[PDB]
């Protein structure tokens, strides 16, 4: 019976297989070959934020494309002005040991995670005074991977239980919670209209998750190794991810098919964090290697590289407008690049 | 810790 | 203009002069990592004052122990985040050659897991041999041939216990760069944390003497 | 109950319709060359629409 | 007088290999430390002795453009009086830098506890402050005292002189034995015996507290201690000797002129505390892997 059960799903995924092997009949590559390459950017470290004294393990960009927060080890959480530099806040941590950060679509709440398996809520207006803890999600038996806010009263936050949970803010509860997947849950992306998210997990494999049905609607396995970093398109039909076998893999939802790799003979290393420009045209991939490659989203063309860490980089971000790219690392330095 | 070398040469009391 | 941007400057200055004194304040405790089998009794009894986080000052010395026995993830995702703490607090219950997979041998495996990381190449490990009064009443009874079949000498505590303690440090292939401080715990007051502060002292030497140039 | 949880699961995956992968391709490659223009990253801007100079 | 032609050529190249090593080393150990570095109290110090070696060792050509004819200055009064001023502050600077770094290991491996929970950057740049107020304060009778003067053969030799301060020649004599007695006693006991005696109390109590807990892993850091020991003794020792003989043996010097070997040995001593100048972040900084990682890296 179950064994029987279980051979059955086994023949269904052939199925599911053979339907994208008939699905498959041209690459990416091969038709884009009839247009002109990007070339090679010359990108630049405008500035750099050296505010940190630990390693930087994510950072996420305001929708405003000013304001970006900082998540390191050494338990401070800083908010920085980007254009000019500055520090607006600097918030303390209970638990040092953080691994992701999110900043609110509105800007008025920011959040973190990590070993110690709570979603801390900071209010950064408090009109009282001082920034404090406004609320702490604490429902997950792993930690804390990632954590991307829908709106100011709703958060999905990814852990390393398995099992990805959206929560709401204002009740504190988990509003549902998304099964199905296998190793921990590392990244997690939403798309612009905020309806339907993408999940890496250490199963090598990337699942799609309705937010509210709380069920899993599409499933990629492509990655020989487990899934470090994961990114919508800018379209929202397609996403990004980054693996620990030294190549990202491009999916897109409506053909469920892996449309191309983006990996070079030279690179060995893994992926760490990769993100979309404002077009799309450009993916920024975060790499093992202590330095950024930025890739041809449409032709496998490494375009430029950001070489201007110190350390292992760990997370990158784009603004929303794609004016510039922020790059985090462990040498507790953020490179803004152009 | 500068050594003067010819400072013996009677240069000392020079006006 | 100027009216609004200069008040913004002040207080990155002040928050750049709060993250010095905080970031110093962070920089003097002695951060361990916990591994292992008696990982509660070495908390408990120096718990003078997610992931289990317990500070205790000793000697002058502060220290932060962290235990990550509530992790049931993949350890090579999170154990990354450790790296830089000053030792590594192992613990391996002496009874447990015995108990079932091996569990002595599950502590060997685990063991060997960290001292070839890459996180920790330089990093000391401070290894405690748990429940030994539990240990000698045990080996007369049972014989380590169960645990260690290339075993040869007598089932007595005296010998036993060495022969477990060289086989922990034997496994370390990280030689020459790091030394592993091996202890057995004991009901005796103020020995099990002064061995602690013992090991991290002899530490401290080395991670001073290196960025020194000496070492 | 797990696999059968699964096999429910697994199973609406191929009831959803696949369209095809070059009308995707192609698709997905109109969106970049639409969007080009309002590409920082794409064509560096000058100073004066720069906020980081 | 045959083998006199060597006794004053080879100082020249010996000026002329420090300045050229000082400068290399001073800014590869300034630019990675200052901006490839993490800023650390070892790591400020080591940027503080690089930095009073480097401003020292930018002054050598004028010495050596100075001492190649005889000590003479073609310069200005000005200029003498800044090239006098540099040489002075970072040779003290120096040398109080090498005893605040034997102190700061000697602190660390003696008491752990205090260097983990008693040394941040600020409280250390705060302590570095005092060796250059003390550099300062003993480079004084160098701001005033020294000058310019112009002998009758129109060659300038700017050095220390008493002609405003005296008023008469018998008091001039006597307020410049005075000075070079006193200057002579100060350098001896505050830029020699004071870090000599650190240097040596440090290190050895370093070298004692790992022998007796039998850390000594392998010989590098033995031959590193006795190596820095060695060259600062036999680098600083004669020059200071030399100096402390002249100065007791100064009136019979000025007065009869007894003694003369002194006069032509200050060049060589000094030659080899140049040396040991430039030399100071070759033992001081070299021999860290991580500044040697991060230089590799930077290049």
């Amino acid at each position: 019976e179950l064994d029987q059960l279980r051979q059955e799903a086994e023949q269904l995924k052939n199925q599911i297989r053979d339907a994208r092997k008939a699905c498959a009949d041209a690459t990416l590559s091969q038709i884009t070959n009839n247009i002109d390459p990007v070339g090679r950017i010359q990108m630049r470290t405008r500035r750099t934020l050296r505010g940190h004294l630990a390693k930087i393990y994510a950072m996420h960009w305001g929708t405003d494309s000013r304001l970006l927060v900082s998540a390191s080890q050494d338990g401070k959480l800083i908010i920085w002005d980007s254009y000019t530099t500055n520090k607006v806040h600097a918030i303390p941590l209970r638990s040092s040991w953080v691994m992701t950060c999110a900043y609110a679509p509105s800007g008025n709440y920011v959040a973190c995670g990590g070993l110690d398996n709570i979603c801390s809520i900071y209010n950064l207006k408090t009109r009282e005074g001082n920034v404090r803890v406004s609320r702490e999600l604490a429902g997950h038996t792993g930690y804390l991977s990632c954590c991307r806010f829908l709106d100011d009263n709703q958060i999905v936050t990814s852990s390393g239980d398995t099992t990805c949970a959206l929560w709401d803010i204002e009740t504190g509860q988990q509003t549902t919670t998304f099964t199905g997947h296998t190793g921990d849950v590392m990244s997690l992306s939403l798309a612009p209209d905020t309806r339907l998210f993408v999940s890496g997990a250490c199963d090598a494999s990337a699942k799609l998750w309705d937010v509210r049905e709380g069920m899993c609607r599409q499933t990629f396995t492509g990655h020989e190794s487990d899934i470090n970093a994961i990114c919508f398109f800018p379209n929202g039909n397609a996403f990004a991810t980054g693996s620990d076998d030294a190549t990202c893999r491009l999916f897109d939802l409506r053909a469920d098919q892996e449309l191309m790799t983006y990996s070079h003979d030279n690179i060995i290393c893994g992926i760490t964090s990769v993100s979309f420009s404002k077009s799309g045209r450009l993916l920024l991939a975060g790499y093992d290697d202590f330095n950024c490659n930025v890739w041809d989203a449409l032709k496998a063309d490494r375009a430029g590289v950001l070489a201007g860490h110190d350390n292992r980089v760990s997370c990158l971000g784009v603004t929303d407008d794609g004016m510039a790219v922020a790059t985090g690392s462990w040498d507790s330095f953020l490179k803004i690049w152009n | 810790m500068a050594p003067r070398g010819f400072s013996c040469l009677l240069l000392l009391t020079s006006e | 203009v100027s009216a609004e941007d200069k008040a913004a400057a002040e207080r990155s200055k002040m928050i750049d002069k709060n993250l010095r004194e905080d970031g110093e304040k962070a920089a003097r405790e002695v951060k361990l990592l916990l591994l292992g089998s008696g990982k509660n009794t070495i908390v408990k009894q120096m718990k003078i004052i997610g992931i289990v986080e317990t500070h205790f000052t000793f000697k002058d010395l502060h220290f932060k122990m962290f235990d990550v026995g509530a992790q049931r993830s993949e350890r090579k995702k999170w154990i990354h985040c450790f790296e830089g703490v000053t030792a590594i607090i192992f613990c391996v219950a002496l009874s447990a050659y015995d108990l079932v997979m091996n569990r002595m041998h599950a502590s060997m495996k685990l063991f060997d897991s960290i001292c070839n990381n890459k996180w920790f190449t330089d990093t000391s490990i401070i290894l405690f041999l748990n429940k030994k009064d539990l240990f000698e009443e045990k080996i007369t009874h049972s014989p380590l041939t169960i645990c260690f079949p290339e075993y040869t000498g007598a089932n007595k505590y005296d010998e036993a216990a060495s022969y477990i303690q060289s086989k922990f440090e034997d496994l370390n292939k990280r030689k020459d760069t790091k030394e592993i401080y091996t202890h057995f715990t004991c009901s005796t007051d103020t020995k099990n944390v002064q061995f602690v502060f013992d090991a991290v002292t002899d530490v401290i030497i080395k991670n001073n003497l290196k960025d020194c140039g000496l070492f | 109950a797990q696999a059968r949880k699964l096999v429910e699961q697994l199973k609406m995956e191929a009831n959803i319709d696949r369209i095809k992968v070059s009308k995707a391709a192609a698709d997905l490659m109109a969106y970049c060359e639409a969007h080009a223009k309002e590409d920082p990253l794409l064509t560096p801007v000058p100073a004066s629409e720069n906020p980081f100079r | 007088s045959a083998g006199y032609t060597v006794l004053r050529i080879l100082p020249l190249v010996v000026l002329g290999v420090t300045f050229v090593l000082g400068v290399l080393g001073n800014g590869l150990v300034i630019w990675v430390a200052g901006f490839r570095m993490t800023r650390t109290v070892t790591t400020i110090c080591y940027l503080n002795l690089a930095l009073a070696d480097f401003s020292f060792t930018a002054t050598l050509p004028f010495l050596i453009v100075s001492m190649a004819m005889g000590e003479k200055w073609p310069f200005g009064w000005f200029l003498c009086k800044l090239i006098h001023i540099v040489v002075d502050i970072n040779l003290f600077g120096s040398v109080f830098l090498i005893g605040f770094i034997a102190l700061d290991r000697c602190i660390c491996v003696l008491h752990p506890v205090w260097a983990q929970n008693h040394r941040t950057v600020s409280l250390a740049m705060k302590v570095i402050v005092g060796p250059w107020i003390l550099a300062l304060v003993l480079t004084l009778p160098v701001f005033l005292f020294l000058t310019t003067v112009t002998i009758p053969n129109g060659d300038t030799y700017c050095t220390f002189n008493f002609a405003s301060w005296g008023g008469t020649p018998e008091e001039r004599l006597k307020v410049a034995i005075t000075m070079l007695t006193a200057r002579g006693i100060i350098r001896f006991v505050i830029g020699f015996l004071l870090p000599m005696s650190i240097v040596a109390i440090c290190y050895g109590l370093i070298a004692a507290k790992i022998h007796k807990k039998g850390m000594i892993k392998s010989s590098r850091p033995l031959r590193v201690l006795t190596a820095v020991v060695a060259s600062f003794f036999i680098c600083w020792f004669p020059f200071q000797l030399v100096a402390l003989l002249g100065t007791v043996w100064l009136k019979e010097m000025l007065f009869y002129g007894k003694y003369k070997i002194i006069d032509i040995l200050v060049n060589p001593t000094s030659s080899l505390a140049f040396f040991n100048s430039c030399l100071n972040p070759m033992l001081y900084v070299f021999v860290g892997q991580d500044f040697r990682e991060r230089l590799i890296h930077s290049l």
